[PDB]
DNA sequence: GCCTGTCTTA
């Protein structure tokens, strides 16, 4: 009951390219690869379920908790309105997988996931929220939809397992689903944002280049430097659309140009992308980010390189060893070798800053030093 | 023919199977990277140099007025009187592509080649998007003109569904002619070509196409069949003709290089999926007959013995460059170099 | 004014 294939479901209109049997459950994950001697060798072994089928079982696993929500908004259990579903979609590498008795041969994995985030029902121009995932990156929610022993950085297995869900995503995207859920058939639209994929892997899928390029971001067509010296005025231009075009532009060159003259004009997007992403940030490296700026000026200002422009390198270390044994003296906080986000979190507080003032000389610079934090 | 162990630079990683080599002018070089084309070598494009068994894979740029192809594997490819011709092939992202792409030598400059690859539009007739399909240049009343055949491609669009997204077909077996200089193609049904075919060998001589080994999903066979197509080009309006010659070698995947004029050898491939053939041919050619002799075979290590797999490419100098898997401790990939 | 695995630990 609870695995994907058990209950019957349609698509309005049937969707395009997908079977409409309903008692599909586990599906070989290469999809029908070749593997004869002559083709290309397949090295690993991946299982999926088909992405409606799958979409279906979460639906019906959480029939509870989506007519308890109607209740708990004064809504009628037996209402069949069209329901919205939020789908997050996710994709990580899992490093390493063996199991070894020393001669560690490798073997990494990739999960290819989705999670139900909300669901709402149109009752009259209003959205209202029957569902919301209370611990939405809680791994309890996380539905495994393809598990595969692969290489996150192998291209060509990565799209061909991957391609076949892509599709059946693609096809929900036009249609809606009609399933009976407590004898009364509901109908259910999906929108699926791929927020799920750190940055390595979003620039795999959606064809920019390696994370040391000089196009740092993205979500925009900034440089480095441009980021540098422009340090807030960016804004979100990028999209799945403009990337396809801008490979189509690398591959068929149309203006005659040279190799760095072609890439900056298709700003880093040197090949195809195949995953629509929807890239974010989370609220931790906000902070990392913020906090290993104000520790180099933490370490700055008390060497008071405002007035002094050079620097031996023991002079930078001995700086850093007043900032250390300060903040550990006065403030309890244990130096650390690497960045990390709990000293982020202790060190970005007024108090360290009235404890970073106490080793300045001048109080303008006090005074700066209150204002950015 | 002698056997050699080849040792490879740091970039040994873009070597795959479906791999291809053009020579020009002596030079070898390799097209068809795993991945796509990186910040190190952005044409996927590689100078391919073996020096005392050492090989060193060394970028080489495009014009200005290149195409940046995307690295193809198991593409057609051919010669051209010079220039090297590819159609199809599947791109890292798995798609087939339908395009042509045509390299040639813009400038060497201090032994420093800079290529052209121009992509070719194709009207008419146009193949299906495939890999694993052939492409040579016959001439013909002092005419010249492509004959492409086989291959295999995904299922049609009305039919192809996501449980077998990636199940492939063979191509119907229809003889494609394409003109270069006008950039069109027509379709030649043949009666005696019932059957597809895949990773077969193609020897071009003259006005004559032959058509080796080969392997037929339908069936799972690998037939051992030859067939002759020739092609004849009086004024605007071509005429093909098959036939079928007894005494055909049965090979997929197998390679082919050429040891003098009208003669050529070929090593290698599969007889059946876990057999190889581990034999080797020798094929001289006469201006209506060709021949296909046994040949002494070469001194195989244990490893290239045991191996369930192997994969290669000619050089063009008589040398073939294979490959096979090994696991233990080490390589992904050991590298020989056969000379003839 | 480099790229990019490997390695070291935190
Ligand atoms: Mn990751
Ligand atoms: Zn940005």
């Amino acid at each position: 009951v609870l695995l994907p294939g058990y209950h019957p479901f349609e698509w309005q209109p049937p969707l395009k390219n997908v079977s409409s049997r309903t008692d599909v459950g586990i599906i070989d994950g290469l999809s029908g690869l070749a593997s004869s001697v002559d083709e290309y060798p397949v090295d690993t072994i991946a299982k999926r379920f088909r992405y409606d089928s799958a979409l279906v079982s979460a639906l019906m696993d959480m029939e509870e908790d989506i007519l308890e929500g109607m209740r708990s908004q004064d809504l009628d259990d037996y209402l069949n309105g069209p329901f919205t579903v939020v789908v997050k979609e996710s994709c990580d590498g899992m490093g390493d997988v063996s199991e070894k008795h020393g001669p560690a041969v490798p073997e990494k994995a990739v999960r290819f996931s989705f999670t139900v985030m909300r669901i709402t029902i149109e009752h009259g121009s209003q959205n209202v929220k029957v569902f919301e995932e209370p611990k939405p990156n809680s791994e309890l929610c996380c539905k495994p939809l393809c598990l595969m022993l692969a290489d996150e950085s192998d291209h060509e297995t990565l799209t061909a397992i991957l391609s076949p869900l892509i599709a059946e995503r693609e096809a929900m995207k036009s249609s809606e689903l009609t399933l009976e859920m407590g004898g009364i058939p509901r109908t259910f639209k999906f929108i699926f944002r791929g927020t799920g994929y750190d940055e390595k892997l979003v620039r795999e899928v959606e064809g920019l280049e390696a994370s040391g390029s000089v196009y740092i971001c993205t979500l925009c067509d900034t440089t480095r430097l441009e980021a540098s010296q422009n340090l807030v005025f960016h804004s979100i231009t990028r999209s799945h659309a403009e990337n396809l075009q801008r490979y189509e532009v690398w591959r068929s060159n149309p203006y005659h140009e040279s190799v760095e003259e072609l890439r900056d004009r298709v700003k880093g997007v040197s090949a195809k992308p195949f995953i629509e992403t929807v890239p974010s940030i989370d609220a931790l490296h906000c902070d990392i980010g913020n906090a290993a700026e104000f520790y180099k000026i933490f370490q700055l200002e008390i060497g008071e390189v405002y007035k002094h422009p050079n620097a031996s390198k023991e002079e930078r270390k001995r700086w850093q060893a007043t900032l250390d044994k300060h903040l550990r003296k006065r403030m309890n906080l244990k130096p650390i070798m690497r960045m990390n986000g709990n000293f982020a979190r202790k060190l970005m507080t007024q108090e360290t800053v009235d404890a970073v003032c106490e080793l300045i000389p001048s109080e303008e610079r006090h005074e700066a030093l209150r204002e950015l934090m | 023919m002698s056997l050699q162990m080849v040792t490879v630079g740091h970039n040994i990683a873009l070597i795959q199977p479906g791999f291809s080599l053009m020579n020009f002018d002596g030079q070898v070089f390799f097209f068809g990277q795993k991945g796509w084309p990186k910040r190190s070598c952005p044409t996927g494009v590689f100078h391919f140099d073996i020096k005392q068994n050492h090989l060193k894979l060394k970028p080489a740029i495009f014009s200005k007025d290149s195409c940046y192809l995307p690295p193809l594997r198991y593409p057609a490819t051919c010669s051209y009187k010079h220039q090297y011709i590819i159609h199809g092939g599947k791109t890292p992202n798995n798609e087939l592509s339908d395009k042509i792409y045509i390299m040639s030598v813009a400038c060497k400059n201090n032994k420093k080649v800079t290529f052209r690859c121009t992509e070719k539009d194709l009207v008419g007739d146009v193949p299906e998007p495939r890999y694993g399909h052939s492409i040579d240049v016959v001439y013909s009343r002092g005419k010249s003109m492509g004959v492409l055949f086989g291959g295999r491609s995904y299922m049609p669009s009305t039919q192809r569904t996501t449980e077998k997204w990636n199940s492939v077909a063979d191509c119907l077996p229809h003889v494609f002619l394409i003109d270069f200089e006008f950039g069109c193609a027509t379709s030649y049904i043949l009666p005696e070509l019932q059957d597809g075919l895949s990773f077969h060998v193609s020897i071009a001589r003259n006005d004559t196409v032959y058509i080796l080994g080969g392997h037929s999903l339908a069936s799972n066979i690998r037939p051992a069949n030859l067939y002759r197509i020739r092609v004849d080009l009086p004024l605007g309006t071509p005429a093909v003709n098959c036939t079928v010659l007894p005494g055909g070698i049965s090979v997929s995947s197998a390679i082919l290089t050429q040891t003098n004029n009208d003669e050529f050898v070929i090593v290698g491939g599969y007889q059946l999926e876990n057999q190889k053939r581990m034999v080797c041919s020798l094929v001289s050619l006469g201006d209506n007959t060709i021949e296909i002799s046994e040949m002494e075979t070469p001194d195989w290590t244990s490893d290239i013995k045991h191996s369930k797999i192997w994969f290669g490419s000619n050089m063009g100098n008589g040398t073939i460059f294979l490959g096979i898997p090994g696991d233990n401790k080490s390589e992904a990939f050991y590298f020989y170099t056969l000379r003839c």
